């Protein structure tokens, strides 16, 4: 349900 | 042509937020975890996450 936590730029 | 595996909800005015089912034209993507795609509806640009999309 919750997409993967956006990685760090 | 790539597809949004997850609804990317950008928070800044730099990347465009896309939902699942929407397609995006991948521009440059061969290392960085953040690629830059270009929508085909209006024709805008936005860095799409490499984890919210997949080749298809």
């Amino acid at each position: 349900a919750f997409a993967p936590p956006l990685p760090r730029r | 042509t790539f597809v949004a595996l997850y609804d990317y909800e950008s928070r800044t005015e730099t990347d465009l937020s896309f939902k699942k089912g929407e397609r995006l034209q991948i521009v440059n993507n061969t290392e960085g975890d953040w690629w830059l795609a270009h929508s085909l509806t209006t024709g805008q640009t936005g860095y799409i996450p490499s984890n919210y999309v997949a080749p298809s």
